[PDB]
């Protein structure tokens, strides 16, 4: 069955995007601060405000790192995407 | 088989079934607040009859840079400029207030300058207000921004609409190259300046305007304050009275405004507000411009001087002279009662 | 727009594409989830769906135990799918 | 390496349906594109007067699976079920053919069975054809899918619409629990089954029908071929002749059909096709059902048997008995001349 369904392709993009940046520096299966910021700034610019407080980014990084190893693995990356989608749904629901 | 694996994963995740702990930080980093504000504003606009109440409640209760964020988000979402949408949706003075708030301080000052110099006539009162009240930093940014918003320099348009020593004064001030505050008092220069200012006007049959302009545009504000107080030793009239006797018209008004700012800028704006609401009707232009331009500068000090001098709060007079969402907006900019 | 953004948009819109058919417009009941899977992830359940297994799935996705699947639970579901597919990297 | 692929590998259970038959006339289209086919079919449907030609050309030249993919893509594109669209767009026997082709084999057989029992006037011929010709696996899937589609067990409907030993035989066969083909030839049991068949029938007054039912529904097909061959040693008439002498009506019809299916199923279907066309008009129901259901099973062997026995091709007979797009569809399902 060629031409994968929209949601299947969406999941594909979500998975590949992680390894697109995690496979640049340090751990090939984890994201550091720099890699995560590259992923955010490049792959999700529509979600970034006009300006970016570095402290809020540090708090974000700290909140995503659930097991406290100074990096974000695929699971925590997933909870991040989940948060983004939940924001979008907040804007969808009421309005 | 997929269900098996999914169940294993779900057990790994647990039933943490409250808004996830990182959600707050995510909202914070992405500036969720600005997006929500933007969407609420658009909803208020598209609402039949226009929901001005929400527009006021949001926009007059955000800092200027926050308003810039909201404008950014609004443009990204609606594909329409917030200023244009609100321009279409609003009218009367409320429109000028909201549109005024949407600009950065430099942009607002520049637009007000061009507005004062627009047409065959000229609102030299507004021009005088801005040019005499703004600091060096503010004036430099105002120049840089004015040169980009419009095709020409500020000074060029200034010397194209004014004339004489009034022009000389306005240009000198707009240069924004006033001497900064000094750690040294230099009492000799103070006495010499004061006595020079006396010998330039009152004692003379005429008046030496160039010396006046030079002294009152080049010297620093504290130095000029001490000079003005030393002036009371040589002249039977203080600086303001001396101005009122030596020169008439726009030059007189300019000098008076300048000295007022130098001596006590917040009191200057307080008196200007009081005058704006004093008599029949309202000088809405002045009131709006001051409330917008000083809301995040020295509004507390302005309110303090105002209460001190006139017995009742700025809030009181604003409430008494204006009504409706316009009034609500102005009161919001005020920041509370005194 | 960017690929990940379009992906997220598909995630969000797909939920409401099926959640608003019956009852609560913001939650997926069993049949709605089944239809969503049938149309959007046809290879998930496969040709023949194990009803027992599907009930287990529905039950375990319903974290707050209201017999339906809201958006957050749906996010957990998709996260599990993504992690599973990621494990075969 | 992709989500679709992962989910597919995980979904395939252990059973891969079953390997395709090399003796079907309809093969999988090599350069298959479900979206293109769905689009083209949509445009053919929405064309004024309906473009039946394109619809037939596509659907009769795709495997059943590929037709399911087309149906899925079509529903995704138009938000409308393909079967419903074609039902409204088509008519006559062509509609029957296309709609038949759109169903999975189990769905098709289930709905044909239901149709054979629906209404007080039971169609014994169709019921018999399906129940006597289908294998264990085919019948398991049929029981399942029938139960899913009509919320009633196939067996209960059979019991409701049949009676006597005819009922007993239909119910026994429908269970689809015939012994599987062994690796050893049981010569002793072959002989004993032959004797039992003889003793239960021709040798005695009346018939021991339950013995016949037991032997002919429970033993494997190859075993029973050998049993029928050995039966000729004991009886002066072969199995079919013996059936014609021992029983009558529905029961006789059922046994004759069953023994034919056991001895030579392709020949069975060839003879049924001939019967459907040989006389005045056409038995379109039977013709269509056979062309649809055997198109990916043994149509090549059916064609071989037919051409051998009747001297002209199945293609020829279809060509003489049917006309138009209907004819074209049936000929496509045939596969070719001879
Ligand atoms: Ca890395
Ligand atoms: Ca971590
Ligand atoms: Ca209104
Ligand atoms: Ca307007
Ligand atoms: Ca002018
Ligand atoms: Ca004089
Ligand atoms: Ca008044
Ligand atoms: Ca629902
Ligand atoms: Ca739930
Ligand atoms: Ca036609
Ligand atoms: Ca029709
Ligand atoms: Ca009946
Ligand atoms: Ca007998
Ligand atoms: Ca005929």
């Amino acid at each position: 069955s060629h031409m994968a369904c929209p949601l299947e392709k969406a999941l594909d993009v979500m998975v590949s995007t992680f390894h697109k940046y995690s496979g640049k520096e340090g751990d090939k299966f984890k994201l550091n601060k720099s890699e995560l910021k590259e992923l955010l700034t490049r792959e999700l610019p529509s979600f970034l405000g006009k300006r970016t407080d570095e402290a809020a980014f540090q708090k974000l990084m700290s909140n995503l790192d659930s097991n406290r190893d100074n990096e974000v693995d695929f699971q925590e990356y997933c909870v991040f995407l989940s948060c983004i989608a939940m924001m979008c749904n907040e804007f969808f629901e009421g309005f | 088989s997929t269900v098996h694996e999914i169940l294993c994963k779900l057990s790994l995740e647990g039933d943490h079934s409250t808004p996830p702990s990182a959600y707050g930080s995510v909202k914070a980093y992405t500036n969720f607040d600005a997006e929500r504000d933007a969407l609420n504003i658009e909803t208020a606009i598209k609402t039949k009859g226009v929901d001005e109440v929400t527009i006021v409640n949001i926009l007059t209760n955000r800092s200027n840079e926050q308003r810039q964020d909201i404008a950014f988000a609004y443009q990204r979402r609606t594909k329409k400029e917030l200023a244009s949408a609100l321009k279409s949706a609003l009218s009367g003075h409320l429109e000028t207030v909201i549109l005024g708030l949407l600009k950065t301080p430099a942009q607002y000052d520049a637009s007000e300058l061009k507005a004062s110099m627009k047409g065959l006539g000229t609102d030299e009162d507004s021009l005088i207000e801005i040019i005499c009240s703004r600091t060096n930093q503010e004036l430099q940014e105002i120049n840089r921004v004015y040169k980009e918003m419009y095709k020409t320099d500020l000074e060029k348009d200034i010397i194209s609409d004014t004339s004489g020593d009034f022009r000389k004064l306005m240009v000198a001030l707009a240069k924004g190259r006033r001497a900064e505050d000094g750690s040294v008092i230099d009492y000799e220069l103070i006495d010499q300046d004061a006595r020079d200012l006396y010998d330039a006007g009152v004692k003379r049959k005429g008046t030496d305007v160039p010396k006046w302009i030079s002294i009152m545009t080049e010297r620093s504000v504290p130095h000029l304050q001490k000079v003005f107080d030393r002036y009371k030793s040589y002249s039977p009239y203080d600086m303001l009275e001396s101005i009122r006797k030596e020169v008439k018209g726009d030059l007189e008004n300019a000098f008076l405004n300048l000295v007022q700012c130098i001596q006590n800028k917040p009191l200057y704006f307080a008196d200007r507000l009081y005058d704006s609401m004093k008599g029949k009707g309202t000088r809405d232009k002045v009131l709006i411009r001051i409330m917008v331009s000083r809301s995040e500068v020295d509004m507390l000090k302005i309110r303090s001087e105002f209460k001190r001098k006139y017995g009742k709060s700025l809030y009181y007079y604003i409430q008494q002279d204006t009504k409706g969402d316009y009034q609500k907006a102005l009161l919001y900019l005020c920041g509370g009662d005194d």
